[PDB]
RNA sequence: GUAAAGCGCACGCAGGCGGUUUGUUAAGUCAGAUGUGAAAUCCCCGGGCUCAACCUGGGAACUGCAUCUGAUACUGGCAAGCUUGAGUCUCGUAGAGGGGGGUAGAAUUCCAGGUGUAGCGGUGAAAUGCGUAGAGAUCUGGAGGAAUACCGGUGGCGAAGGCGGCCCCCUGGACGAAGACUGACGCUCAGGUGCGAAAGCGUGGGGAGCAAACAGGAUUAGAUACCCUGGUAGUCCACGCCGUAAACGAUGUCGACUUGGAGGUUGUGCCCUUGAGGCGUGGCUUCCGGAGCUAACGCGUUAAGUCGACCGCCUGGGGAGUAC
């Protein structure tokens, strides 16, 4: 999007899933791909692949275990306009741990299970659930 | 090469995008169903019908449309089974106690309406009641045998009787529909991307279903 | 307004080569050519308000390209606005 | 009317359209 | 949107946000550490008052600040780019988009002429009115002012207000076909600036109809109203002001995503365009409609859906958009 290229991808993921699409496409980033790894390895989505040189477009292959989607509700938290940063202990829990958060830690982007084990807080990218 | 490779499609331009994938892609201003992809949910429905008949399937042959009507009554009889070859009377599933008393009334017609005209009060008035409520028994021709609550359901369309599926899913009965392409397949249970017109086709479908159900008891 | 050759010469001398319409100084001087032409119009009518909207639109885009010159490369800025007399 | 006639010709298009 | 609440509309400084790759810094951020965060209060495990309130030991806590050492993903800086964001050029398409000039004819009115004549008008009946002089009616002309029948449309254009005869002069946008070129040049914008229907005002013209005000005639219980006969300001023009509207899609601008159908208007690509078009692709546009949203009606790819960036406003009715 013109001012939030990451809430834009999240909106892609949970618009193209109300419509029940198999796969969605968007112009990729480095942070977009860094997220996509954390999504696709916590099983929130099948697998992705980025492709393109002048216009490297990210395409996620959405997942769903029934008519229901596996991704219930992703929430963009650290909006440009209100940047949200947390410490290693005040890291949010999503659905009391059932769902995943995505934070930008000094050692990269990861979940909060792993960034709470790693003892290193971050920048709350989005709640994944 | 078979039935699937014989009937093609429907739905010139007023199409329903809920069953988007079921079509190859429209040719000659009409949509064409993925006819080859229909047999994997032919044989599965056939196998489950065999299983249900093994449990003595209580299975409906909903035939509300004009042409399939006698084309299905023949089936249920050759199916030794039930049907509704006429209008889906509003609530023949949810309002079951009503039709329960109604079939009591019809059994009364076939037992005592003969007995009433015999000697009870009048000759001619009882004959009038006979010639009128024979139309009542003409209604409800299929369901008339057993206590109700059929195991499953084999409606032959969706749009024409969206109320039928709307009641069977609200009650939890497996709808074995043969969706048109004009229809709204979100409600059905075992949707079959077939073509509901071309009475030849529906006769073929019901003949296959009859062949399955007549010995699903193994 | 402005003619095809009138814009052609601007693209010619103010572009780094032929068909360098896009460089910001070509755009700036082409816009200022058009503005200088239209002052003679708007001094005649004074009741044409549905054209001072366009004149203001291009004066605003000229200032917006000029600030971009200023940040991106100062030397071209300070060599242009005297070739034009611009940034009074 | 100077303002109705553009309204009836844009209302009765509810009357006489169907 | 309709409950209170989107400025009338734009432009725009400050401000707020910012595509993408690499390098750098390490300010935000994060981790650790060091000091400090008075005591009592608060909490915890105690202890002593016969219990408790109360007193009390030790801890925890004081969610802060400052300094130091690491990380470097994200945000910021600085540098180098990139092309998708935004903009220039080639090229055409449409249009009541503006501004300035003329110009035509019908129509009301007035004036002059001819013919000849007793009514004309007016309403629910009526008089005031106009007229025997020549009215009405008719045709013949002439003056003036104001608007542009038909096309015309659920049409089109414009930021809104708004813009309809025709032709020219200047001009503003928009959209579409391929291209080329800059390289983030962007979005929003408190204040600010400018446009702002109609009334209204100022100074000079003009003034056909129409007509607040004002006269006279009916109505009514009364009529200062509806109704009729006159009718001035105004309506028109130039310059200046006013700044408001139910200025309304009662929907701020910008961007991204998300099933379908039928129309409309304007480009264009391919197809025997044979043609009308078929197959496509753009833009703008009106009407249905499940998802979804809504209190609801309803909206529904032009959202009131799912998100993001900014701005404006709301916080029971009255008093009051009033006093100062």
């Amino acid at each position: 999007s013109m001012q939030d290229p990451i809430a834009d991808m999240l909106t892609r993921i949970r618009n193209g899933q109300a419509a029940n699409k198999a796969a969605v496409t968007m112009p990729s980033s480095k942070l977009k791909v860094a997220i996509a790894n954390v999504l696709k390895e916590e099983g929130f989505i099948e697998d992705f692949k980025v492709e393109g040189d002048t216009k490297p477009e990210l395409e996620l292959t959405l997942k769903y275990f029934q008519g229901k989607a596996v991704v219930e509700s992703i929430q963009r938290v650290s909006r440009p306009g209100l940047r949200i940063y947390k410490r290693k202990d005040e890291l949010p829990k999503v659905m009391a741990g059932l769902g995943i958060a995505v934070v930008s830690t000094s050692k990269g982007v990861m979940t909060d299970r792993a960034a709470r084990q790693a003892g290193l807080g971050g920048e709350i990218i989005c709640y994944v659930a | 090469m078979l039935k699937a490779g014989v009937h093609f499609g429907h739905q010139t331009r007023y199409w329903n995008p809920k069953m988007k994938p079921f079509i190859f892609g429209a040719r000659n201003k009409v949509h064409i169903i993925n006819l080859e992809k229909t047999v994997p949910m032919f044989n599965e429905a056939l196998a489950e019908l065999n299983k249900i008949a093994s449990r003595k399937g209580k299975i409906l042959f909903v035939g509300t449309k004009r042409a399939a009507s006698e084309a299905v009554k023949d089936a249920a009889l050759s199916c030794d089974q039930f049907f509704v070859n006429h209008r889906w009377l509003g609530g023949m599933l949810t309002n079951w106690k009503t039709v329960r008393q109604s079939i009591k009334r019809l059994k009364d017609l076939e037992t005592q309406s003969q007995d009433g005209t015999f000697d009870k009060l009048t000759k001619k008035e009882a004959l009038m009641r006979t010639r009128e409520l024979e139309k009542l028994e003409n209604s409800l021709g299929g369901i008339k045998d057993m206590g109700g609550l059929p195991d499953a359901l084999f409606v032959i369309d969706a749009d024409h009787e969206h109320i039928a599926i709307k009641e069977a899913n609200n009650l939890g009965i497996p709808v074995f529909a043969i969706v048109d392409t004009n229809s709204d397949p979100d409600g059905v249970d075992f949707v079959i991307p077939g073509n509901d017109d071309a009475i030849r086709a529906v006769t073929l479908y019901l003949g296959a279903v009859a062949a399955t159900v007549r010995e699903g008891r193994s | 307004s402005l003619s095809t050759e009138a814009t052609a010469k601007i693209v010619s001398e103010f572009g780094r080569d032929a068909n360098d319409t896009g460089s910001t100084e070509v755009q700036v001087a082409l816009l200022t050519a058009q503005i200088n032409h239209l002052q003679g119009h708007f001094a005649e009518h004074k009741k044409d308000h549905h054209s001072r909207r366009g004149l203001l639109r291009m004066v605003s885009q000229r200032r917006k390209l000029l600030d971009y010159l200023k940040r991106k490369d100062v030397a071209r800025y300070t060599r242009l606005i005297e070739r034009l007399g611009l940034r009074r | 009317f100077y303002e109705k006639p553009t309204t009836e010709r844009k209302r009765a298009k509810a009357s006489a359209v169907k």
